[PDB]
C-alpha cells in the first residue's frame, strides 16, 4: 500500500523541457526525502538528486546542476522533476524513489520513459517476411512480419489477433540513423500446414492511431 | 569520485546453484551505508540489502549480504526462477549528499548448449517500391548469447549497414534469438545477386550459411 | 549511531 505514482511516457524535441510527477499513497509523504534517478536504454542507474521533507533544500548530482529542478506539493502530496534544455541523451526512464531513514531507497516509482529526439511522429510500414525453403527446416518454416520506420516507441505486434503465441519472437526495436524505430516479429510454424493455415501480423502504434494486420503469404517457389 | 566496481558483469548459473556478486568500492565506505538492488526486465529496481548486510522486511531469506571499507558482497544461497534478473549495489553518503550506482551484474539462466537455427528472409516486392531492401537473418533458439553474423553481397563482406536485435532468454527453454538486419537502398540490392548470411556459435561444428539469389 | 536521515537533517540545516 506504500506507492508511488508516476506520469505518463514524454516525447519531447531537443531544448525543450520536461516536468515529470510522482505522487504518493499509504504513507506520510512529507516525513521522508525523495529522490529522482534515470536509466538510459540498455544502461545502469544514475542518480540525479534528493530533495528534503519540507522541499527548501535540494541537491543534485554535478552532472545535471543547473538543468534539473525539483520540488514538491505537500497540498497535492506530490513530487516533480524538471529537466531543462534536453538533447538526445536525455532519452532514458526516469524513477521516482524514497529514502529510508537508513538512507536506502525502499519504495520506486513504476518508471516515466522519456524520448528526446528531433523524429515526427510517424506509424510503421509493416512487410511480410514470407515462408519459404529458405526458411523451412525439417518441417519447420519461419516467417515474420518486418515493422520499419516508426517513431516513437513503442509498437505492439500479435499474430491471429491472438490467437498464435506458441514460437512467437518479437524483437526489441533498433533506433536507425534515420531517427526512427524498426523490429521484426518472427514465429516458428508447422511447415506442412502453410497451405491450410493463415498467418497475419497485427501491428499496433498506438501513437500515431495505426493499425495494421499484414497476411503473410507462403511462396510455394 | 568514489567509483563501485561489479564482478562479473555476467553471471550463468542454474536454478537450485549459489549466486555470489561482488562490489569493490575505490575508497572506503563510511557507515557501510552500502545496499543492493534488484531489477527485473521492464520493471523498477527493488531494495534487497541496506546498511551492507540487513535484508529488507518481505525480501526472501535466500539474499544476504556482507563485507565492509571497500569489498562487499551479495549471496544468494539457492537461486529461482524469479531471481535471474539484474543486480546493482549502491553506495552513498550524507554530508554531502552523494549516491553510486555499480554497474549491474546481470545474473542469466545457465542451460546445455543449443546451435542456432538460421533462415534467411528476401526483401518484399512490397518494401522495393519504397525504395530500400531489408534483409533479415534469424538466428532462432540459441545457447549461449554469444554469436557472429557476416553479410556477404556476391561474396563481399558486409561492413557497417546491419543491425542486430536480441531477445530476452526465453521464459520457457531459456534459449535467445537474434535478428541481423542488412539495409540497402533498392538501387544498391538490384546490382547484385548472391545475399549470404555467415553464422558462427560455439554449438555449431562449423559456420552455417544461408543464402538466396535476388529473384527466385 | 546518528541514522543517515538525521546526518541529512544536520546537513540541509547548515547549507
Amino acid at each position: 500500500q506504500e506507492q508511488l505514482v508516476q506520469s505518463g511516457a514524454e516525447v519531447k524535441k531537443p531544448g525543450a523541457s520536461v516536468k515529470v510527477s510522482c505522487k504518493s499513497s499509504g504513507f506520510t509523504f512529507s516525513y521522508f526525502y525523495l529522490h529522482w534517478v534515470r536509466q538510459a536504454p540498455g544502461q545502469g542507474l544514475e542518480w540525479m538528486g534528493i530533495i528534503n521533507p519540507r522541499g527548501d533544500g535540494t541537491r543534485y548530482a554535478q552532472k545535471f546542476q543547473g538543468r534539473v529542478t525539483m520540488t514538491r506539493d505537500a497540498s497535492t502530496g506530490t513530487l516533480y522533476m524538471e529537466l531543462r534544455s534536453l538533447r538526445s541523451e536525455d532519452t532514458a526512464v526516469y524513477y521516482c524513489a524514497r529514502g529510508a531513514d537508513h538512507g536506502a531507497f525502499d519504495i520506486w516509482g513504476q518508471g516515466t520513459m522519456v524520448t528526446v529526439s528531433s523524429a515526427s511522429t510517424k506509424g510503421p510500414s509493416v512487410f511480410p517476411l514470407a515462408p519459404s525453403s529458405k526458411s523451412t527446416s525439417g518441417g519447420t518454416a519461419a516467417l515474420g512480419c518486418l515493422v520499419k520506420d516508426y517513431f516513437p516507441e513503442p509498437v505492439t505486434v500479435s499474430w491471429n489477433s491472438g490467437a498464435l503465441t506458441s514460437g512467437v519472437h518479437t524483437f526489441p526495436a533498433v533506433l536507425q540513423s534515420s531517427g526512427l524505430y524498426s523490429l521484426s516479429s518472427v514465429v516458428t510454424v508447422p511447415s506442412s500446414s502453410l497451405g491450410t493455415q493463415t498467418y497475419i501480423c497485427n501491428v499496433n502504434h498506438k501513437p500515431s492511431n495505426t493499425k495494421v494486420d499484414k497476411k503473410v503469404e507462403p511462396k510455394s517457389c | 569520485e568514489i567509483v563501485l566496481t561489479q564482478s562479473p558483469g555476467t553471471l550463468s548459473l542454474s536454478p537450485g546453484e549459489r549466486a555470489t556478486l561482488s562490489c569493490r568500492a575505490s575508497q572506503s565506505v563510511r557507515r557501510n551505508y552500502f545496499a543492493w538492488y534488484q531489477q527485473k526486465r521492464g520493471q523498477a529496481p527493488r531494495l534487497l540489502i541496506y546498511d551492507a548486510s540487513t535484508r529488507a522486511t518481505g525480501i526472501p531469506d535466500r539474499f544476504s549480504g556482507s563485507g565492509s571499507g571497500t569489498d562487499f558482497t551479495l549471496t544468494i544461497s539457492r537461486l529461482e526462477p524469479e531471481d535471474f534478473a539484474v543486480y546493482y549495489c549502491q553506495q552513498y553518503d550524507s554530508s554531502p549528499p552523494m549516491y553510486i550506482f555499480g554497474q549491474g551484474t546481470k545474473l542469466e539462466i545457465k542451460r546445455t548448449v543449443a546451435a542456432p537455427s538460421v533462415f534467411i528472409f528476401p526483401p518484399s516486392d512490397e518494401q522495393l517500391k519504397s525504395g530500400t531492401a531489408s534483409v533479415v537473418c534469424l538466428l532462432n533458439n540459441f545457447y549461449p548469447r554469444e554469436a557472429k553474423v557476416q553479410w556477404k553481397v556476391d561474396n563481399a563482406l558486409q561492413s557497417g549497414n546491419s543491425q542486430e536485435s536480441v531477445t530476452e532468454q526465453d521464459s520457457k527453454d531459456s534459449t535467445y534469438s537474434l535478428s541481423s538486419t542488412l539495409t540497402l537502398s533498392k538501387a544498391d540490392y538490384e546490382k547484385h545477386k548472391v545475399y549470404a548470411c555467415e553464422v558462427t556459435h560455439q554449438g555449431l561444428s562449423s559456420p552455417v550459411t544461408k543464402s538466396f539469389n535476388r529473384g527466385e | 549511531l546518528d541514522s543517515f536521515k538525521e546526518e541529512l537533517d544536520k546537513y540541509f540545516k547548515n547549507h
